[PDB]
C-alpha cells in the first residue's frame, strides 16, 4: 500500500535483480542447428 | 506522591527557575508584543490572554527595578528557589503569616530574620493609588 | 506557579513545507503545538520566551513525515500538591466556592469552608458570608487557598482547594 | 569529514532515498529540477538523483554508534 516501499519493492526485490523451461531449451538447441534455414 | 510543604516535587523541576507573578507579566508582554506587531500570525490562545490578567491583578511591583532588587534581596539568603517566587507572589504581612503559609520558611528561618524580610518586601510592593 | 524550563518536543513536518527556509516554518509551527496547550505533566504551557535549538530532521520510514527535535524555553504553570496561592473567584454556588488559579480553575468544597461560612442565595451576587460579617468571599474576590490535590482530565489539569488552614481567605 | 564509509551508494540507500523523495513528491513537495511533463512521482525523484540535487542527507549509523552525515549528491551514483 505505502508509496515508499513499493517503490524499494520495484527497485531491489524484482525478478529480474533475482535472477529458462524446458519447453524452449529443446527447441533452442534444435534452432540453432546448422540444418535449420529460415526463408 | 508530591507535595509542596514538604518540598517533593519532580526531580525536573529542580533546575527550573521560579518566576514571578509580576515578572512573568513582563515575559508575556515581551510575548504580546512581538505577536501582535512583528509577525502576522494568528491571535494569541485564550490561555494566554487567561494568565496575562491573573499576573496583571496581582502583580505586586510596578518596573524591573523593583522586581530585580527584591529578587537580589533575597537571592543573598539560602532561601529555597521554590519559596523565592512564593514568598513573593504571597507578600506576608508578618513573618508568622509566612510560616503557615510555608512550612519550609519554619526549618530553616528565625521569627525575627524573616520578619526582616517580608517588610522589606512591603517597602518595594506598591499600589496603584 | 511560573517557572522556566527547557522542552522537547518532536514536531511533525509535512512534506508540503519543504521549500526554502524550511525552518522557519518549523519555527512558526512550535509556536501553535506546544503553545496554548496543557500538558498534565508540566501543566499549562501559557508562552513560549525564545527556541534555544533544532535538531537534524529524521524522516520516518513509511510514513514520510520528517520529524524534528526542537528544544524550546517556555514558562509552564504547574500546580504543585499541598500547595498555597492566590486565586480569584468566579462563581459561586451552594456546593462551594469556584476559583480561578490563572490559566486553570480550582473547586472549593462547601466542606473545606471554615463551619463559620454559610451560604447566601439571597444576597445579590451570592457570596460565602459567615455570621459575624467579618469576611465575605464576592465573585472576583482575591483569596488565598491551599491546593489539597490536582487531577489530570481530558489533557487538562483540575484542582481542588481549601480554607480549613490558618490565614486562608480574604487576606 | 573524516568519514570512513564507501564514497559510492549502496542499493538500499538508493532504493530508499528514492522511494521517500518519491512519497515527498506525491504530497506536494517542491521540486529542485526543471519539470518536463514527468507524472509519475518516481521518474520527477530518479531525474532529481541523476541532477544531484535530493535533499535528503543519509546518516549512517556505524555499528559502534557513530554517525556519518553523507549527502546524496556527495555519494557517487551508478547510471
Amino acid at each position: 500500500q505505502s508509496l515508499e516501499t513499493r517503490a524499494e519493492i520495484q527497485e531491489l526485490a524484482m525478478v529480474p535483480r533475482m535472477i529458462i523451461v524446458q519447453d524452449t531449451l529443446t527447441a533452442v538447441r534444435k534452432f540453432t542447428k546448422r540444418d535449420v534455414f529460415l526463408e | 506522591e508530591e507535595d509542596a510543604s514538604q518540598l517533593i516535587f519532580p526531580k525536573e523541576f529542580e533546575t527550573a527557575e521560579t518566576l514571578l507573578n509580576s515578572e512573568v507579566h513582563m515575559l508575556l508582554e515581551h510575548r504580546k508584543q512581538q505577536n501582535e506587531s512583528a509577525e502576522d500570525e494568528q491571535e494569541l490562545s485564550e490561555v494566554f490572554m487567561k494568565t496575562l490578567n491573573y499576573t496583571a491583578r496581582f502583580s505586586r511591583f510596578k518596573n524591573r527595578e523593583t522586581i530585580a532588587s527584591v529578587r537580589s534581596l533575597l537571592l543573598q539568603k539560602k532561601l529555597h528557589k521554590f519559596e523565592l517566587a512564593c514568598l513573593a507572589n504571597l507578600c506576608p504581612e508578618t513573618a508568622e503569616e509566612s510560616k503557615a503559609l510555608i512550612p519550609s520558611l519554619e526549618g530553616r528561618f528565625e521569627d525575627e530574620e524573616l520578619q526582616q524580610i517580608l517588610d522589606d518586601i512591603q517597602t518595594k510592593r506598591s499600589f496603584q493609588y | 506557579m511560573f517557572y522556566h524550563i527547557s522542552l522537547e518536543h518532536e514536531i511533525l513536518l509535512h512534506p508540503r513545507y519543504f521549500g526554502p527556509n524550511l525552518l522557519n516554518t518549523v519555527k512558526q509551527k512550535l509556536f501553535t503545538e506546544v503553545e496554548g496547550t496543557c500538558t498534565g505533566k508540566y501543566g499549562f504551557v501559557i508562552a513560549v520566551t525564545t527556541i534555544d535549538n533544532i535538531g537534524a530532521g529524521v524522516i520516518q520510514p513509511g510514513r514520510g513525515f520528517v520529524l524534528y527535535p526542537v528544544k524550546y524555553k517556555a514558562i509552564v504553570f504547574r500546580p504543585f500538591k499541598g500547595e498555597v496561592v492566590d486565586a480569584v473567584v468566579t462563581q459561586v454556588n451552594k456546593v462551594g466556592l469556584f476559583t480561578e488559579i490563572g490559566p486553570m480553575s480550582c473547586f472549593i468544597s462547601r466542606h473545606s469552608i471554615p463551619s463559620e461560612m454559610e451560604f447566601d442565595p439571597n444576597s445579590n451576587p451570592p457570596c460565602y458570608k459567615t455570621m459575624d460579617e467579618d469576611i465575605v468571599i464576592q465573585q472576583d474576590d482575591e483569596i488565598r487557598l491551599k491546593i489539597v490535590g490536582t487531577r489530570v482530565d481530558k489533557n487538562d489539569i483540575f484542582a481542588i482547594g481549601s480554607l480549613m488552614d490558618d490565614y486562608l481567605g480574604l487576606v | 569529514q573524516k568519514r570512513i564509509t564507501t564514497p559510492y551508494m549502496t542499493k538500499y540507500e538508493r532504493a530508499r532515498v528514492l522511494g521517500t523523495r518519491a512519497l515527498q513528491i506525491a504530497m506536494c513537495a517542491p521540486v529542485m529540477v526543471e519539470l518536463e511533463g514527468e507524472t509519475d512521482p518516481l521518474l520527477i525523484a530518479m531525474k532529481e538523483l541523476k541532477a544531484r540535487k535530493i535533499p535528503i542527507i543519509i546518516r549512517r549509523y556505524l555499528p559502534d554508534g557513530s554517525y556519518e552525515d553523507w549527502g546524496v549528491d556527495e555519494l557517487i551514483i551508478s547510471d
